C-alpha cells in the first residue's frame, strides 16, 4: 500500500500564472516509465485524464498542462491559468496491486474583486395556504468566496431557522453565489411587518441590505 | 559430443519464441509439468525408430508423407509471418528503451511500411542450395546464443514477481493445457531426420547421446519462458499480455531486441530457400514448374497479411504432425513389428493422447 | 465516441443490497480493463477493485473484499458491480472507468452513480415560485422544499433558458432536502414573456411546472 502525499491541499492563483501542484510517493512507482498520472475533476463531473505516465500529454488536453518527475517526487504545472481550471486535482498510481490516490488539490482562480448582486423574496401564496413561510435572499456573482449574511426581523437579529447553500466557483467569471432561505411558520411570519437581509463583503465597509414590509 | 550439440542446434530456432505464451495458456506450475511430460514422450518417441522405409507397407502408405508435408508447409508460413514482424521492425529503426508493452491487436510512414509482399520479391528470386547451407548453420548458433543472453539479461533488468493463486496474474492450472501441448510438439522438430543422422556418428550405446540432447533442449526451452513468464511486469502489466511471440512484448525500438530480431531474420532468410527449394520440392515430386513455389509462398503470404497469430499455427501444424509421425506411427509400427503384459495398453494410450491433442486444439 | 453510461441513482436501505452497471460502447470490450472507484465526501478517491474481461480475473483492495463483487456481461458489453449489506458509510458516488494495461491510466470514465444509504421515506417535493417584490435587471427564483432522496432536476422554460441561471446544491435538514435556483433576465423580458420553473423528482414520479407571476 503506497501513500501519495499531495501538497498543497488548497491553492489560489491569479489568471495567467503558474500553479505547481506536487506529489510525493512513499515507495517508488517507477517500473520502466514511472507510473503516475494526473486527473482533473470538476463538481458533479467525472474526473478527467490530464497526464499519463507522469509526463505524456493526453489527446485533447491543452498544452498548458505539463507534467514532470520520476521515481518518488512528481509535480504538475498549469502554464497559464484560465477560469476553466477551477477544480480539484488528484494523482493516481497504477503500479502496485492496491492502486492509491492522492489527497487532492483544490485550485481557486483569483479574479478582480466583485460585489454581490442581492435580491430578496417574500413567501409565496401557495406556501402560506399550505402553511409555513420562508424568506429567500440571493447573493449572486461575487468574489471572493468569504461573505457573511445576517437576518433581521423588525430589527431583531434572528439566527434560528436559517439554511444556506453555496455554488462552486463559476467556470466562466470565477465568481461565487449563495442562497440563504429563512424558514418560519405562517403564524410567526405574520407577527411582524419588516424583514431585512443584510450582506457584508470585502468590497464594502457598509453592508448591502435588502428589505421589505409584509403589507 | 558433436552430435548432441548438432541435435540441440537443429531442434532450436523459432520453436522457442512461443513458449512463455504456451505456459500462460496452460499455467505456470502446469506448463512446467507439461514440458516435462511432453519431453519424456518426445524423447521416448524418438527412441522408437529402430522414416518412410519404416512407414512403408501396412496399407497406409504415403499417409505419413502428407503429414510430414504439413510440418514442412507450416514452417514456411511461420518464417514468412515472422520475417515481416522482424523485417518491418528492422526498418522502423531509422535515424531520422527498456519498455515492456501489451501490444494492441488487430493487424505516410504507416500504410506503406508493412507489406510482407515486398519481402516476396527477394524470396522468389532465391528459390531456385549448397551455398545457402554454407551461409546458414553459422547464423543459427549465434541467434539462439544471443537470444538466451537477452532472456537472461532482460530478466535480470527487472524480473522477480509471481504470486501463485488474479487480474494481474493467471491461474496456475489453466484449462488451455492442450494448446501448449500442441505448440510443444513442434519443439521436437527432428522426428524425421534422426535415423538419417544417428548413424553418422560412432553408433552404439547412441541412446545416451539422444537422451542428453533432449535434456539440454528440454532445459533450454524450460530455462527460457520461465524467466520471461516469471519476470514479465505482472503487477503493472499482467499476464495474458504475452502475445504468442515473446519478443512481441517489446516495442518499436530496443537495441537488444533489434539485434536479436535481425540475427533471426538473417538466420531464417538463409534457412528458408534451403527448407523450401531442396526439401519441399523433393517430397512433393516423390522453366520447368515455378508454380509449386507459388502455392507455398502464396499460402504463407496470405497468412501473414491476414491472421498472423503464430501460436495459432504451431498448435495445428505441430499437433496434426505430432499425432501422425510423432505418435501414431511409432506405437503401431512397434506393435505391427512386434514379431502384451502391458505394452499394447501403454502403446494404445499414447495413440489416444495423440488424437486427444488434435481434438484438444479444436475444443477451447 | 467512447462512452460508459451508468445506472441511475440508488436509494439503499441499511443492510440492503444493490447492483451497479456500466454499459460500454465505442470500443472492443475485451481489449480493455474495467475499474471501479469510490468518492466519499471531501475524502479523495478510492480504488475498490478491477476486472479483466478476456479472462475474467478480478483484483480487489482488501478494504473492499466483502462489499464489492464484480461481474461482466460479455455480450451486453456492460460491467456490473454488486455492493452487499450497506451502512451509512458506503454512501458515496461510484465511478467506473476504462484502463489499458501499462500504456495507460484510466482514460474514459462513466458519469457517476450516486448511492444514498438511509432508512428515510421518499417524499415528493413542494415547489413554490419566488415572485419579485426596479429598473435594472430582474431576478426570479424557484424554491424546492421537503423532498428525498437526492436527484431532482431543475430547468427554466424547458431548458430554453440556460444563461444567467444558478442552481444551488441541495441541503439536508431533518431527513428532507431543500433546493433553490435563480435566473436573472432583462427588465424588458419579464413579465412580458412567460418564465416557468420545471422541477422533476423521478423517485416520487413527480413532474411540476410552476409559472412565476407578479
Amino acid at each position: 500500500d503506497i501513500l501519495m502525499t499531495q501538497s498543497p491541499s488548497s491553492l489560489s492563483v491569479v489568471v495567467g500564472f503558474y500553479v505547481t501542484i506536487t506529489s510525493q510517493a512513499s515507495n517508488n512507482i517507477t517500473t520502466y516509465s514511472s507510473f503516475i498520472f494526473w486527473y482533473q475533476q470538476k463538481p458533479g463531473q467525472a474526473p478527467k485524464l490530464l497526464i499519463y505516465d507522469s509526463s505524456t500529454l493526453e489527446s485533447g488536453i491543452p498544452g498548458r498542462f505539463s507534467g514532470s518527475g520520476s521515481g518518488r517526487d512528481f509535480s504538475l504545472t498549469i502554464g497559464p491559468n484560465q477560469p476553466a481550471d477551477g477544480a480539484t486535482y488528484e494523482d493516481l498510481q497504477y503500479n502496485g496491486e492496491v492502486r492509491t490516490f492522492g489527497g487532492g488539490t483544490k485550485l481557486e482562480i483569483k479574479r478582480a474583486d466583485a460585489a454581490p448582486t442581492v435580491s430578496i423574496f417574500p413567501p409565496s401564496s401557495e406556501q402560506l395556504t399550505s402553511g409555513g413561510a420562508e424568506v429567500v435572499c440571493f447573493l449572486n456573482n461575487f468574489y471572493p468566496k468569504n461573505i457573511n449574511v445576517a437576518w433581521k426581523i423588525d430589527g431583531g437579529e434572528r439566527q434560528n431557522g436559517v439554511l444556506n447553500s453555496w455554488t462552486d466557483q463559476d467556470s466562466a467569471d470565477s465568481t461565487y453565489s449563495m442562497s440563504s432561505t429563512l424558514t418560519l411558520t405562517k403564524d410567526e411570519y405574520e407577527r411582524h411587518a419588516s424583514y431585512t437581509c443584510e450582506a457584508t463583503h470585502q468590497t464594502s465597509t457598509s453592508p448591502i441590505v435588502k428589505s421589505f414590509n409584509r403589507n | 559430443i558433436v552430435t548432441i550439440f548438432a541435435i540441440w542446434n537443429t531442434m532450436m530456432g523459432t520453436s522457442i519464441l512461443s513458449i512463455p505464451w504456451g505456459i500462460k495458456q496452460a499455467g505456470f506450475t502446469l506448463g512446467i509439468i507439461i514440458i516435462v511430460l511432453m519431453g519424456l514422450l518426445t524423447l521416448y518417441c524418438c527412441y522408437r525408430v529402430l522414416v518412410c522405409k519404416y512407414y512403408f507397407g501396412g496399407f497406409g502408405k504415403w499417409s505419413s508423407l502428407v503429414f510430414s508435408l504439413v510440418s514442412l508447409i507450416g514452417a514456411m508460413v511461420v518464417y514468412w509471418v515472422l520475417m515481416s514482424n522482424f523485417l518491418f521492425n528492422t526498418g522502423k529503426f531509422i535515424f531520422n528503451t527498456e519498455r515492456v508493452i501489451c501490444p494492441y491487436p488487430d493487424v505516410g510512414l504507416e500504410f506503406d511500411h508493412w507489406w510482407s509482399k515486398t519481402n516476396t520479391i527477394p524470396f522468389y528470386l532465391i528459390l531456385l542450395s549448397a551455398s545457402f547451407f554454407a551461409r546458414f548453420t553459422f547464423l543459427g548458433t549465434i541467434s539462439v546464443i544471443y537470444l538466451i543472453f537477452l532472456v537472461t539479461y532482460k530478466a535480470i533488468q527487472l524480473g522477480f514477481h509471481l504470486e501463485f493463486h488474479s487480474m494481474f496474474f493467471v491461474p496456475e492450472f489453466r484449462t488451455l493445457f492442450p494448446q501448449l501441448s500442441g505448440v510443444l510438439t513442434l519443439a521436437f522438430f527432428i522426428h524425421n531426420c534422426i535415423i538419417t543422422l544417428m548413424k553418422n556418428n560412432k553408433h552404439q550405446e547412441n541412446v545416451r547421446d539422444l537422451s542428453l540432447a533432449y535434456l539440454l533442449v528440454g532445459l533450454t526451452y524450460l530455462y527460457v519462458g520461465v524467466l520471461i513468464f516469471a519476470a514479465f511486469p505482472s503487477p503493472p502489466l499482467s499476464k495474458e499480455c504475452i502475445e504468442p511471440n515473446f519478443l512481441d512484448n517489446f516495442p518499436s525500438s530496443d537495441i537488444l531486441v533489434f539485434v536479436a530480431r535481425t540475427f533471426l531474420l538473417f538466420q531464417m532468410t538463409t534457412v528458408y530457400p534451403l527448407l523450401g527449394y531442396l526439401v519441399r520440392v523433393q517430397l512433393m515430386g516423390q522453366l520447368h514448374v515455378f508454380v509449386l513455389n507459388v502455392f507455398v509462398v502464396g499460402a504463407g503470404v496470405l497468412m501473414a497479411r491476414f491472421y498472423p497469430n503464430i501460436g495459432s499455427i504451431i498448435r495445428y501444424s505441430g499437433a496434426l504432425c505430432g499425432l501422425a509421425l510423432v505418435f501414431v506411427l511409432p506405437s503401431l509400427i512397434h506393435m505391427v513389428s512386434l514379431k502384451r503384459w502391458t505394452s499394447t495398453l501403454f502403446h494404445g494410450f499414447l495413440i489416444l493422447l495423440g488424437v486427444a491433442n488434435l481434438l484438444g486444439q479444436f475444443f477451447m | 465516441q467512447i462512452q460508459l453510461v451508468q445506472s441511475g441513482p440508488k436509494l439503499s436501505k441499511p443492510g440492503g443490497t444493490d447492483k451497479i452497471s456500466s454499459k460500454a460502447s465505442g470500443y472492443s470490450f475485451t481489449d480493455y480493463v474495467m475499474n471501479w472507484v469510490k468518492a466519499g465526501p471531501g475524502k479523495g478517491l478510492e480504488w475498490n477493485g478491477s476486472i479483466n474481461t478476456s479472462n475474467g480475473y478480478t483484483t480487489y483492495i482488501s478494504a473492499f473484499k466483502g462489499r464489492g463483487s464484480f461481474s461482466v456481461d460479455s455480450s451486453a458489453s456492460t460491467a456490473a458491480q454488486q455492493l452487499s449489506v450497506l451502512k451509512a458509510a458506503a454512501t458515496a458516488v461510484y465511478f467506473n472507468a476504462r484502463n489499458f494495461r501499462g500504456n495507460g491510466a484510466m482514460d474514459y470514465w462513466g458519469q457517476g452513480t450516486s448511492v444514498t444509504v438511509s432508512s428515510a421515506k421518499t417524499t415528493a417535493p413542494s415547489v413554490y415560485p419566488l415572485e419579485v417584490s426596479t429598473g435594472s435587471s430582474v431576478t426570479l427564483g424557484c424554491l424546492v422544499k421537503g423532498y428525498f432522496p437526492e436527484p431532482v432536476t431543475l430547468t427554466w422554460n424547458s431548458g430554453s433558458l440556460s444563461s444567467g441561471v444558478h442552481t444551488f446544491p441541495a441541503v439536508l435538514a431533518s431527513d428532507l432536502y431543500t433546493l433553490s435556483s435563480s435566473v436573472t433576465v432583462t427588465s424588458s423580458t419579464w413579465p412580458s414573456q412567460s418564465i416557468t420553473c420545471n422541477v422533476a423528482h423521478p423517485a416520487s414520479s413527480t413532474k411540476v411546472d410552476k409559472k412565476i407571476e407578479p
